[PDB]
Protein backbone atom coordinates (compact mmCIF):
# COMPACT_ATOMS: atom_id res chain seq x y z
CA UNK A 1 0.00 0.00 0.00
CA UNK A 2 2.73 2.53 0.98
CA UNK A 3 5.11 0.60 -1.11
CA UNK A 4 2.95 0.23 -4.44
CA UNK A 5 5.29 2.55 -5.61
CA UNK A 6 8.58 0.83 -5.27
CA UNK A 7 6.85 -2.27 -5.78
CA UNK A 8 5.92 -1.56 -9.37
CA UNK A 9 9.54 0.16 -9.74
CA UNK A 10 10.67 -3.57 -8.99
CA UNK A 11 8.79 -4.93 -11.62
CA UNK A 12 9.59 -3.12 -14.39
CA UNK A 13 13.58 -4.06 -12.60
CA UNK A 14 12.45 -7.66 -12.72
CA UNK A 15 11.46 -7.74 -16.31
CA UNK A 16 14.63 -6.11 -17.20
CA UNK A 17 16.78 -8.50 -15.70
CA UNK A 18 15.00 -11.21 -17.22
CA UNK A 19 15.68 -9.66 -20.55
CA UNK A 20 19.34 -8.79 -20.17
CA UNK A 21 20.27 -12.40 -18.63
CA UNK A 22 19.08 -13.53 -21.97
CA UNK A 23 20.44 -11.23 -23.93
CA UNK A 24 23.78 -12.37 -22.25
CA UNK A 25 23.28 -15.78 -23.31
CA UNK A 26 22.52 -15.15 -27.26
CA UNK A 27 25.93 -13.06 -26.93
CA UNK A 28 27.75 -15.82 -25.23
CA UNK A 29 26.57 -17.97 -27.67
CA UNK A 30 27.29 -15.90 -30.72
CA UNK A 31 30.42 -15.17 -29.28
CA UNK A 32 31.11 -19.07 -29.19
CA UNK A 33 30.80 -19.36 -32.94
CA UNK A 34 32.92 -16.46 -33.70
CA UNK A 35 35.34 -18.00 -31.43
CA UNK A 36 35.32 -21.22 -33.16
CA UNK A 37 35.39 -19.64 -36.82
CA UNK A 38 38.63 -17.67 -35.56
CA UNK A 39 39.83 -20.80 -35.01
CA UNK A 40 39.57 -22.26 -37.86
CA UNK A 41 40.70 -19.23 -39.88
CA UNK A 42 43.74 -19.28 -37.33
CA UNK A 43 45.72 -22.65 -37.41
CA UNK B 1 8.70 -1.93 5.09
CA UNK B 2 9.27 0.98 2.84
CA UNK B 3 13.16 0.44 3.85
CA UNK B 4 12.68 -3.40 2.90
CA UNK B 5 11.24 -2.58 -0.51
CA UNK B 6 13.65 0.42 -1.04
CA UNK B 7 16.35 -2.05 -0.88
CA UNK B 8 15.03 -4.39 -3.72
CA UNK B 9 15.06 -1.55 -5.70
CA UNK B 10 18.73 -0.75 -5.22
CA UNK B 11 19.75 -4.49 -5.55
CA UNK B 12 18.19 -5.10 -8.49
CA UNK B 13 19.33 -1.60 -9.85
CA UNK B 14 22.59 -2.75 -9.19
CA UNK B 15 22.53 -6.38 -10.70
CA UNK B 16 21.00 -4.80 -13.69
CA UNK B 17 23.52 -2.27 -14.14
CA UNK B 18 26.17 -5.05 -13.65
CA UNK B 19 24.72 -6.72 -16.81
CA UNK B 20 24.40 -4.12 -18.60
CA UNK B 21 27.92 -3.78 -17.92
CA UNK B 22 28.63 -7.48 -18.92
CA UNK B 23 26.72 -6.95 -21.96
CA UNK B 24 29.08 -3.88 -23.00
CA UNK B 25 32.10 -6.07 -22.90
CA UNK B 26 30.66 -8.50 -24.41
CA UNK B 27 29.70 -6.82 -27.31
CA UNK B 28 33.62 -5.64 -27.74
CA UNK B 29 34.76 -8.76 -27.52
CA UNK B 30 32.17 -10.08 -30.51
CA UNK B 31 33.69 -6.72 -31.97
CA UNK B 32 37.36 -8.01 -31.79
CA UNK B 33 36.47 -11.41 -33.38
CA UNK B 34 34.37 -9.88 -36.05
CA UNK B 35 37.52 -7.64 -37.11
CA UNK B 36 39.93 -10.36 -36.75
CA UNK B 37 37.76 -12.75 -38.90
CA UNK B 38 37.61 -10.10 -41.44
CA UNK B 39 40.74 -9.77 -41.61
CA UNK B 40 41.93 -13.18 -41.97
CA UNK B 41 39.54 -13.81 -44.70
Amino acid sequence: SDILGMLKSLHQLQVENRRLEEQIKNLTAKKERLQLLNAQLSV
Amino acid sequence: QIEWAKARVEKLRKRNQALKSQTSELQRQIAELEASNAELK
